[PDB]
């Protein structure tokens, strides 16, 4: 791999997390100000866990599609088995949402963008999910000090997904080859932009992967009882 | 349909 | 893995068909009822033009995600299916890869109507001149043919419901990996249908359903267009 063909995929999986991050930021920017009222929050409190979870299933469904989007928009992932390429998307997609999170959060306030406007974490009470919601928001508070730039997340976050060492991999090789290319690319763009200190700064790996178990245990006790069928937007 | 799409419909969470 | 992975008894028989039954009811996606009270709701000239003048790119990105949205109730359908929860995760994939796409096909016949050879598309109904745009003709006028033809059988919901289980409960489908569990859930729905069959009085429909290759044949040709788009 030459400067060029580095550049390229820097540049490529860049494009590709800005056609897929599902909401940008200068809109989830400009709506911090619109903060849920006293009222609005008590409202969603009242609710059932029931109601609770089929909305946050809902967001959640719809979160994913766009990390499998940004996932297919990788060089070399289309080209892997269907099997590696499944491998991949149910061990990372959940992990890239977790991370993708940051975005929509809010460190002064400690407010998270949730169905319209910002609000903390008593918003999700309904759930019985105390702990976990913390764990979210304390994951994504400690993200958001490190000023992520969507150009660092895009590369961040394509080698949460092109990671080879996820067992059932049928083309280890392969995923071993594009993940280093991804690597290459990370690098060299936190070279170009004098960000190199944010590597050392970056949750070590197994910190979203137990957040994601975690997380995992607790949506299926859920999706057990209340199945949901909810809307597709995508492909080309 | 193809096999991810399928996966997919079978697991959205 | 299920009591349906070996033969079931005749009672085991009529709860399966009471639970293929409800299964289908939950996720037939419209409600016949509904589908055949908006049969006097036609598209007018001016909205068929208006379908007409729009580029196949949009009239693509509509029917794809119609079609998405179908494949999702199918998903659920088969989901709700004794013993397919049950399967292999490569089993679940195999059997809705190869099936799917014709449940979908075998579904439609309930949003057409073979009086005036409209369909139920957005909101109303309308013949195949409102697909103009996609340049797909042949294959649009194979899809309402398919439909005509049965909906001459007055399928009923439950007819629909397990004919459409044994579409997705095939043994046959190239790469399964327990084939003989998907033989016994296979060998307990289609005693099931003909049991239910017997009971309604209905054996006739046997012979009327589409042949071998059939429903196939269309679903390759269907997935061959949606691929150039
Ligand atoms: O909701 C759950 N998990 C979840 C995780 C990440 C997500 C989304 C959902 C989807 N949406 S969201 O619903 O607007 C949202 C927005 C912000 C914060 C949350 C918070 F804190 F609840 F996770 C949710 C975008 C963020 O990506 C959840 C849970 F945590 C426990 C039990 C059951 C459930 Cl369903
Ligand atoms: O449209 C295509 N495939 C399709 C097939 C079955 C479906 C649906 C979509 C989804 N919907 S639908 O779009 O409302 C509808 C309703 C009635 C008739 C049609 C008709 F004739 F187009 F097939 C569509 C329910 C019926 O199940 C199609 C094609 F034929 C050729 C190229 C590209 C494409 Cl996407």
């Amino acid at each position: 791999a030459s400067l060029t063909e580095i550049e390229h995929l820097v540049q490529s999986v860049c494009k590709s997390y800005r056609e897929t991050c599902q909401l940008r930021l200068e809109d989830l920017l400009r709506q911090r100000s619109n903060i849920f009222s006293r009222e609005e929050v008590t409202g969603y409190q009242r609710k059932s866990m029931w109601e609770m979870w089929e909305r946050c299933a809902h967001h959640l469904t719809e979160a994913i599609q766009y990390v499998v989007e940004f996932a297919k928009r990788l060089s070399g992932f289309m080209e892997l088995c269907q099997n590696d390429q499944i491998v991949l998307l149910k061990a990372g997609a959940m992990e890239v949402v977790l991370v993708r999170m940051c975005r929509a959060y809010n460190a002064d306030n400690r407010t998270v963008f949730f169905e319209g406007k910002y609000g903390g974490m008593e918003l999700f009470r309904a759930l019985g999910c105390s702990e976990l919601i913390s764990s979210i928001f304390d994951f994504s508070h400690s993200l958001s000090a490190l000023h992520f730039s969507e150009d660092e997340i895009a590369l961040y976050t394509a080698l949460v997904l092109i990671n080879a060492h996820r067992p059932g991999l049928q083309e280890k090789r392969k995923v071993e080859q594009l993940q280093y290319n991804l690597e290459l690319a990370f690098h060299h763009h936190l070279c170009k932009t004098h960000r190199q200190s944010i590597l050392a700064k970056l949750p070590p790996k197994g910190k979203l992967r137990s957040l994601c178990s975690q997380h995992v245990e607790r949506l299926q006790i859920f999706q057990h009882l209340h199945p949901i069928v909810v809307q597709a937007a995508f492909p080309p | 349909v193809e096999r991810l799409q399928i996966f997919q419909h079978l697991h959205p969470i």
